[PDB]
């Protein structure tokens, strides 16, 4: 499993894989991966699907009684937080998930990168997350301008999952990126990408 | 004198208790609001009057979100209604949690129907002097009040507060359940109107609003208010004449 | 004096509980339910007829499958409804859940009696008061009432609420148990608009049943319940002719 | 005079408890509940009759199995009595499931005792308004009255409720140490005319009874019950001419 | 162990094994492990055979309670959650049934899979779930089409599972087939879904 | 431990092994194994002895409570039912045996196995849980009829547990059968049971 | 009326709480207290006199630190108002643990009308017999008064305790939605100077306040406190000649 | 006047509360106890005044020990005091575990006073009727007093018990803020002498103080109390010749 | 996966390697593993980014709650054994850490060592922990003088780690210093202390 973050100026673009594999098993065909938690914020999971998504109505239910307490719409921060709380909460069960939450608010566009241990970290700039995510990371750095459309942001998180696809057998394809550009909360899904992916090739 | 309210656990003779009956007085006491359905959704119009300009002018509130599809209205203490309408929030909520489906609006009515009735029964607590609206549209538009005893009751048009008594005679003439959305908020407004005896300026009025088609409340902002509020003056102060 | 009645602990030297014979009279004030045996299964007539045109007519319904094949009727309040039937319908599930198998009418109206005896017993609280008539068929057709008290008594064709007193008397010439379903349908909305000494309108009246050939809830639409009203209306008429 | 009914956890100064004297007069201000005991098995008859005729004749029917050897009737709140026999059942198949010993007559009717007297002392709860007749052959006939509140008499023959003074003097007459069954069984049916000023039909009445040959509970039948009312009859005339 | 879901034009058709056989232990060939929660909603359960029959009990008197409370009839996506949340808060009485529920209901037609961690994804129109997915897929996909009919549906899932089971040499012999055509809740069993697959000699 | 069970054309009729250890020592020279729950109503067992002595003096009070409480003898389905409930609460103990519970009831005869992580399951036919259950529906399909009479029903049973015999080692010769009619409620015992197999010679 | 205002669960037949109306008065033993709100920043001026001169005043304050950007003042019981603000200070606290960001000035005043919600509603114990005037920026600069019980009304010119009918009347006047930071300084220590009847000293006021730009806290030392005070001086006796 | 002093939950009407006015009259009814605070350190004075010989001559204890630094002595009930002090001593030991530091007596206070507040909530829960007047030095000294209220006040000099009122009026002439420690001690035997109305023996008194220079409690003996003693006794003579 | 720390004699200097790793994902790289408690107190950790940001932040709390609720400035004593306190309670789970706290009070400059299950220790000026604890002693105390300014007391924990990341494999690039001078609170990271270590390494 991988997942992959980016900071764009335009906007946030994040990616997952949503048919993971053991090594040469599946049971997944459309297995989510990718959860709206509003029109300007997202939760990416890598790990386990399962745990991923009891947790992500968890917060999900959350957000929304946030943004209606305070009659201000949750930072990406707060909702991070969170998470992790709930994870330290909910680690005498056995839900195990490293996570990237990303959106846009109002003090600009942010990352948080989340382990199941806890911790929560502002990362502006290249963020991946998983075991494929040291062969992701190679693609990124270099490859990133900070100064990049969200146009010119999802062809590269295709890239980086595609190069750690094809040196795992853990991850697969089923590549989904998010674009979260300040006017629509917008998912590619696999079928268009896998077509993006198809002139990586010849 | 009576103790036969001295506390909950004590009916009268005639076979009625009197201290629930006492807390409907709490949400007379309290102003007014009005919720008006139509076939196209739903209005939720509630008093903002309040005192005098030392208060804030847009004082926060009486129209509550529950959901972003479900919104209520109360009367009575804003105490009662502040803690209640945390609750009622939590209790949508958690529907969406174990459902995945927005709560429809006589389910999330019946829940605030049981949790006032468990303050009822005990003499260890009192409970909620208050009120409440829900008004939604599952897919259905619908209203509803959810009485301070905890009970449940389905209206055509409702109201609450010191105003109760009348837009409940207004609308038994003018309303029909083919008015228009335009029409339906419009009549309320001049209801609303009645109910403080003056004319309605759009800072003493919060009016939110579920519509058939988007399932989705809105606030209605103070200016985008102000030409319904002003065709609804015309008839409020027309009938102030008498 | 009279009582020794501010206290639920207390019997007084009547031997009574008066705490628990007000709340018999709290059933009155709720509106009439009429329940009605016969060997083909058994009807259950409820009043849906609530306020004038402030309240929409369909008012929530009230005559509440509690079970797959066993409905009741509720008089008294309806915010004492609402708890005794949340805890109602868990109940009859509760017993599906533990052994797989039906649940009896007998054994459904003793744990709804059971409820509230907890709640006579006990100083903490008071009973709902609220009765509900509990109606089906499991294997033979049976008419109950459960009452305020907690007291278990089963019917043949009975009224509570406010047409209690009219209805019995109604009953002692015209309940036989050679009776049809249809003949019983009809005699039940007759009772039933003698306790409203009106005539009837088939929109603000539901009628629902438990068959011994279905085993299992039933209820009549309005546009099905128009020719059973209809014959009704004539012996209203003659009735209101004495 | 007093205000010691007031609490229950009070002494009056002649030390007296008035509260369990009115739950006391409870089971007076109920139907009638008789036993007898002779030596060749022991009879427990109660009413069952209530009501108009609106009322099934299988309304309350009282002589609840408790055992396999073991019934137990009632008189008082029919409300509480229902808790305390499924409590009865309870304890009899605890006894049963700890031991593999069938509960003796002597040791329910001991355990009874103390679970109302828990009711007793506690001032956050009431005692029971209900007496029940415990009554069977463990290996010789018994029959008990448990009170109220929990006190433990032994009996061989009484009775409990509105009836009860007028079968006392009676049994102070007729009832002889020599008794069998078929004299008793028509002793208790002349016993229970004198109580309702009446005479009997065969399915007013429920009769259960445990047997020394067989040891185990049958309850009597109607068709069996019918020659017992028209060789009771015969006295019940004579002694309710005037 | 294996289960199919397949949606038609017209209906759903899901499948079970119905006999569950593991080393060489038979407990019984007329054995449930096909539930019926409501009307036109079944549950299918892959995975071992009595913590399908435990859990399901449960979810059934959850279907009714939901039903009667709100008056109106719960979705798939309303027991799908359900499970879901069932399955994640007892880790102390854990469940080893991996289910698919599906049916026919106000949205439409759709199949979730909860896995035996819990989680709810849902699949598009085809799902296999259990060891003999890998190979299920492919068997479904061969002949699918959105407009297939009810019929060539209930046929189509008899050759998936027919796959499983003779691959296996600790399957059973016994094959379940559930028919949701919303005007038939229809339940093959064991004798009429034999002749099916008695064309293709074993 | 091997049970099983058939249902007649008239009643029941259920069986188990005797002369079988636990320890250093026999577990059976006149212990029962066959236990009656309720009139009509028996438990036959395989599995930890004791543990299933204890179930069975549980499970026998509780059918006993619903026949005092509700005027209405229990009906099979609701006593195994009950026993799922109570297997899934001694998961902390030791609570492993395999149940079958069967007699007549008024849906008429039937059988409900009940799992050792519980689960009831019809049966109207034969059933047998166990580890000398396979051998078992090998001799019981042989001469099982929906005919078979209550004393054509103790032959066949006796058959199962003797050809198990040489398969396990808890089996001896002299082994418990029951028939249960509705107007008899009568245990062979061993003796009888000896004279039963000395018709096949051995 | 002397009955229904010996408990905190009792209503009257007008549905007032006197109860919390009493605990209301608590507040208006206690000393004034004083909030302004204007677009540059929010003010807080606490009464700080000391009665005789052998009591020390650095704790006859009001003003407590919640969070580092909002204050808040007191009025009531001195005893509630410290456990009250405790609360507060935690919960404050407790918002950035779960979510890493400052807890908004509305958040904290929607969970401490909560948590005084709790006390009104239990019997068993009586509610905080202080109101609050919570200020602070988050943002946008916020002013709210909490009642007794829960209650929340957003606020532009305010005072809770003794003074606060006189200064309600002078802000209706003087207060206008114009006024500088600096402007509005003066002129809440004229409202001040005006409630306690004569001119004011440094030493028997505090001062605190949050602004929008420095969005800090800070507290105003007796030496930062003078120029302001001399400014407010010359018009508060001026006011002491009408 | 009534029904407002018989709970400890009501308020009266106008935000006194009698019950809670009737434990500062049982701080009132004991023996007086002065805290005086100089510069150098704070001196902490009880009476240790006997009303027979039979009891013991250094009775046992007027004065207590908190921390190592930190004293309180006590007027008002005395039951009560060795509870509430035993909790203070748990609390300066509670912050030195979880801070590793003494407890500043301006929190301990708090602390103190909110546990008195805690019992101030419940309603079958009454508070400490017990005044103590914490001293010790942290940085400066400090003295505090708090009130059976839970209301803590910080004083420059104090008194409390029966002599209270007689020691404001005369440290208010008499007390500044530039005593020296032996001035101060003599100034505060003076402050005794004048309560009492009789001269001072080492007998009658026990004295601790606290010194800035050591930061620590000491415990003077009888002989060294013996100079201030002669010294101050001089002006409580002539003080009780006017 | 190590930490340093002196007093200067005008402040507290500590350092912190920002690497950490856990798989092939890394956590910390580019983002901050080092927290700030209060303005004047800072808290370096050795050991997993979750563990170590989740328990700062209660910390942080507690830090923030002192000083509001008793209006005085905390001393570095009482923070130190309070977080020993809140490691005795969770000691379950993975929660051992090696912690610096130090910083500024009343009675001068200090840094408290809390050991990993509870307790908390002192040092009079230099301080190591961590993996690389022995070569980092070396370097400390070595240029350490007792008239030791913040200048050159920030390069010379960079020289300690540094040196340290030879001996260790775990350790990697990147490192932030946090100077703590009393007029300053400033977080150098790896860009400034690159440049400072470009001439003390090559």
């Amino acid at each position: 499993t991988t997942t992959v973050g980016l900071v764009c100026k335009d906007g946030v673009v994040m990616a997952t894989e949503k048919r993971a594999t053991m090594g040469n098993f599946i049971a997944s065909k459309a297995a989510k991966k990718i959860y709206q938690i509003a029109d300007r914020m997202a939760m990416t999971t890598a790990g386990s699907v399962g745990d991923a998504q009891f947790l992500a109505r968890i917060i999900k239910i959350e957000a929304n009684l946030y943004e209606i307490r305070r009659e201000r719409k949750p930072t990406v921060r707060a909702i991070a937080t969170l998470t992790s709380n709930l994870l330290n909460s909910y680690r005498y069960f056995p839900y195990l998930v490293q996570l990237l939450i990303g959106g846009i608010d109002s003090e600009g566009k942010s990352i948080y990168s989340i382990d199941p241990i806890g911790g929560a970290i502002e990362e502006k700039d290249i963020v991946a997350t998983g075991s494929g995510s040291l062969t992701a990371y190679g693609v990124l750095e270099d490859r990133f301008t900070p100064e990049i459309g969200v146009d010119e942001a999802v062809e590269l998180a295709v890239r980086a999952i595609y190069s750690a696809m094809k040196r795992d057998s853990a991850s697969g394809d089923g590549i989904d990126v998010v674009k979260i550009t300040e006017d629509e909360f917008y998912q590619y899904s696999p079928e268009e990408v896998e077509q993006i992916l198809a002139k990586f090739r010849k | 004198q009576m103790g036969y309210d001295r506390a909950i656990t004590v009916f009268s003779p005639d076979g009625r208790l009197f201290q629930v009956e006492y807390a409907r007085e709490a949400v007379k006491r309290g102003a007014t609001a009005i919720g008006i359905k139509c076939k196209e959704g739903v209005i939720l119009i509630a008093d903002k009057r309040v005192g005098s300009k030392l208060l804030e002018a847009d004082t926060i509130e009486k129209i509550y979100k529950i959901d972003e599809h479900i919104c209520a209205a109360t009367s009575g203490l804003v105490a009662d209604a502040r803690v209640l309408i945390d609750r009622a929030r939590i209790e949508a909520q958690i529907n969406r949690l174990t459902y995945d489906e927005p709560i429809t609006v006589k389910e999330l009515a019946k829940k605030i129907c049981d949790f006032k009735q468990q303050y009822t029964q005990y003499g260890g607590v009192r409970p909620f002097g208050v009120s409440l609206l829900i008004a939604g549209v599952d897919e259905v538009p619908k209203l509803y009040e959810t009485d301070p005893s905890g009970a449940l009751l389905e209206y055509k048009a409702t109201a609450i507060g010191m105003g109760r008594n009348a837009v409940t005679e207004f609308f038994e003439k003018e309303y029909r359940d083919d008015l228009s959305f335009d029409d339906a908020m419009v009549l309320g407004l001049v209801a609303m109107g009645l109910s403080i005896e003056s004319e309605l300026v759009p800072e003493n009025i919060e009016v939110g609003y579920v519509k058939v088609d988007d399932r989705t409340f809105k606030e209605v902002s103070p200016e985008e208010l102000k030409p319904y509020v002003e065709r609804a003056n015309e008839r409020i102060r027309e009938l102030l004449k008498k």
